[PDB]
């Protein structure tokens, strides 16, 4: 299976427009993942990390995005915060593994890298695995926005600023979420 | 929705963009301060333009959310900070004139020269020329022409500007719901927080006056000891029961009496504890100094420095040709980036300033959890008080022995300890009446209680009665001697130097009691007390998110200024001073002048 084009991918997505790759019909080696010690987070939910290498599943999804170090805690079932609520939401019944690693050497530039964005405002919380890529003006009060920013009328996306001198909590982290589905289909 | 629902959303947009623009200004200003360059002056000014502009629009928007419509105090405290904006209310022509005055005062202060009557070829600036006189000269006449020339050359120029300054600054202040410009300045201590943590701007005057009354006995005895020792140097011009003449005080204004130490030292046959020589013999470098400061904060349970702190700070003057600014500063650049800029040298002084500056960084790190606008000291006095108690602990002989800069058998002589407390007092106690009296004058001028026809009359009445200091030459109303001090001519409030002095000993006593240190407060070292560190963090982590009264209570147990820790610190020197003074007058007459004859 080709975990190497997701993990070791050159370019990563902003958290709000997160990428998804389907992994099916695939010889699945999970030892290589938990053998690499570059990863700073490797929490698994449902399945056991070593015991993962001998389970077979109906399909595998690999969601990939970039966030701030302070927010890697939010990529977990039961979390709240701007990321968990408005950008990428995990179901309470999640089965899979969250894998994150510091990417300050790739994703931060002197003067700043403002290409990665996150959603700041939304009228309600995401459903598990929902992907909101819209850019309508957020209308915070009763008066209407008419597609332009103004009083109580905010553009809903916001850039991270990634300079290499930032503290760890403000440094870019690349995340891969592996979703394992087990029933209601044959194994692969 | 609610006004409060909209305010929260408004603040969320503010915070996210403010943290960007504030960070980029910090980074650009760091580049300038670590590489003085005409280009880095441009990048610095543009980053401050973007940040100033944004910050100004956002203050206007914040006013659309009426505070009375807002329940949550944390939202309320952030909006409150945003909508204290300034002279925006002032008309454009008046606003343009105020700025004209402000810059003109600052520029004639920073460029005025004073010429020697004896040698017209000798015309000195305050720095370095006049400062060198006022801090080193023991010649009554030299000090006098420096002191009078400055107050006559630059002070007379400042006089009509300062009259217009008061009128305009007052106009702005009243158009902002404040009584006067002084009431506006006292704004920094206002607290409308929970329960009985509230604090009115008028309470500040009452509390500064009640506490000063408790400090004056100690001061009066310091004043009489110093007067007696100055008789031995200026016998012709010192009256044993009068005020001290203002030009003999060890700096241009008498703001500190630190430079009177060679004249007044109790036991000049004893040397100061100075571990500088030990540091050179143990081959310390700048890295070792900051490593040891770091060990100190870890010993009390506080975080290490970040990896970026070590990688990005400038702990040493560069030798790559980069011109830098050497004054020591602690930087909270935002987004987890903490740095110190210092041209560190292997001396006891720089060893102590490193603990001071790292104390600032520890406060910064603790309140990074707060929203952007609450990321600050509880009030304007807290940050320095925190940095200062780190110096107090690091300098104690107990700590220097544990660090290894003092031999394990070292014993401090009662005489050496009196020498040390006396030097402390010349700086710390000596400035308290000066600082209170200066700001009390300004407060009364802004209030309109001192008419312009009595400005210099009342300045010297209060300097005589409060400070025990008398002018060597009469000064009519052509003079403006208050404006002849940097902070007055450059529009900075002054009471912070009073309040932080009181806080700093309250902090130190409460931590020392937590560490269960027995013995005199001035010998206490909080090292290795994780209990003391926790109590400290209880306050630091709050930032400006609570009333300063509650932040104060978290660390010291009471919610107001109390001078007993300050008096307890100096009680050894106090009982020594009373003995010394027993055959002299204590206090001073407000009538004797050096020019009365
Ligand atoms: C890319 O990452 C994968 C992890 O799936 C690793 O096995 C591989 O060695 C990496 N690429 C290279 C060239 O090493
Ligand atoms: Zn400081």
């Amino acid at each position: 299976c080709p975990f190497g084009e997701v993990f070791n991918a050159t370019r990563f997505a902003s958290v709000y427009a997160w990428n998804r790759k389907r992994i099916s019909n695939c010889v699945a080696d999970y030892s290589v993942l938990y053998n690499s010690a570059s990863f700073s987070t490797f929490k698994c939910y449902g399945v056991s990390p070593t015991k993962l290498n001998d389970l077979c599943f109906t399909n595998v999804y690999a969601d990939s995005f970039v966030i701030r170090g302070d927010e890697v805690r939010q990529i977990a079932p039961g979390q709240t915060g701007k990321i968990a609520d408005y950008n990428y939401k995990l179901p309470d019944d999640f089965t899979g593994c969250v894998i994150a690693w510091n990417s300050n050497n790739l994703d931060s530039k002197v003067g700043g890298n403002y290409n990665y964005l996150y959603r700041l405002f939304r009228k309600s919380n995401l459903k598990p695995f929902e992907r909101d890529i819209s850019t309508e003006i957020y209308q915070a009060g009763s008066t209407p926005c008419n597609g332009v920013e103004g009083f109580n009328c905010y553009f809903p996306l916001q850039s991270y600023g990634f300079q290499p001198t930032n503290g760890v909590g403000y440094q870019p982290y690349r995340v891969v979420v592996l979703s394992f589905e087990l029933l209601h289909a044959p194994a692969t | 929705s609610t006004t409060e629902d909209l305010a929260k959303t408004f603040l969320e947009k503010f915070n996210s963009e403010a943290e960007e623009l504030s960070h980029q200004s910090s980074l650009a200003s760091w580049s300038y301060n670590t590489n003085i360059t005409d280009e880095n002056v441009q990048k610095m000014n543009e980053a401050g333009a973007r940040w100033s502009a944004f910050y100004e629009e956002q203050c206007k928007l914040a006013k659309t959310y009426p505070l009375e419509e807002i329940q949550n105090l944390t939202v309320k405290r952030q909006l409150q900070a945003l909508q204290q904006s300034g002279s925006s209310v002032l008309s454009a022509d008046k606003s343009k004139r105020l700025n004209e005055i402000l810059n003109t005062m600052s520029t004639i202060y920073s460029t005025g020269k004073v010429c020697n009557p004896s040698n017209p070829q000798e015309c000195l600036l305050l720095e370095p020329g006049l400062d060198a006189i006022m801090e080193n000269s023991k010649d009554y006449n030299q000090r006098l022409w420096a002191w009078e020339g400055w107050r006559s050359e630059v002070g007379k120029q400042l006089r009509p500007l300062y009259e217009e300054y008061v009128v305009l600054k007052n106009e702005m202040a009243r158009a902002n719901n404040y009584e006067d410009y002084g009431d506006y300045w006292r704004g920094d201590y206002e607290a409308e927080g929970p329960s009985g943590y509230d604090y009115s701007r008028d309470q500040l005057i009452e509390d500064v006056e009640r506490t000063f009354a408790e400090i004056k006995p100690l001061y009066e005895h310091l004043h009489a000891y110093v007067r007696a020792k100055l008789m031995d140097t200026y016998p012709s011009h010192i009256n044993p029961t009068g005020c001290l003449p203002a030009h003999l005080l060890g700096d241009m204004w008498g703001r500190f009496w630190t430079n009177l130490y060679s004249l007044t030292v109790p036991f000049g046959q004893k040397p100061n504890i100075d571990v500088t020589d030990a540091m050179v013999d143990q081959s310390w470098d700048a890295k070792r100094i900051f490593e040891e400061a770091e060990k100190f904060f870890v010993s009390v349970g506080l975080p290490n420095m970040t990896q970026g702190f070590w990688e990005n700070s400038m702990l040493t003057e560069p030798g790559d040709g980069r011109k830098v600014v050497c004054h020591p500063t602690a930087w909270d650049l935002g987004k987890g980036d903490f740095r110190i800029k210092m041209c560190t040298k292997v001396t006891m002084d720089d060893f102590l300033t490193a603990h001071h500056e790292m104390g600032h960084i520890q406060y910064d790190m603790a309140y990074a959890v707060q929203p952007y606008l609450l990321r600050n000291g509880a009030n304007e006095g807290f940050h320095e008080a925190v940095g200062e108690i780190m110096s107090l602990s690091a300098a104690t002989p107990n700590h220097l022995k544990a660090i290894g800069l003092l031999p394990p058998d070292f014993y401090e002589d009662s005489e050496t300890e009196i020498n040390f407390l006396l030097k402390q007092a010349l700086t710390i106690v000596g400035t308290l009446p000066f600082t209170y009296m200066l700001e009390k004058w300004r407060w009364m001028v802004f209030k309109g209680e001192i008419p312009k026809e009595e400005w210099m009359k009342k300045w010297w009445e209060m300097k005589r009665e409060i400070v025990g200091v008398v002018e060597p030459v009469p000064h009519d109303e052509t003079y403006c001697d208050p404006a002849a001090l940097f902070h007055v001519a450059n529009d900075y409030s002054f009471i912070r130097y009073y309040t932080r002095t009181i806080y700093q000993f309250q902090f130190q006593e409460a931590l020392c009691q937590t560490a269960k240190h027995e013995g005199p407060l001035h010998k206490c070292d909080i090292s290795n007390s994780t209990e003391a560190g926790q109590k400290l963090l209880q306050m630091l982590s709050l930032g400006k998110s609570e009333p300063w009264t509650l932040a104060l209570e978290r660390i010291v147990g009471v919610k107001n200024m109390d001078v007993r820790p300050l008096l307890n610190y100096f009680e050894p020197l106090f009982t020594w001073l009373k003995d010394q003074n027993k055959n002299s007058f204590v206090g001073w007459s407000t009538n004797w002048s050096p020019y009365a004859h």
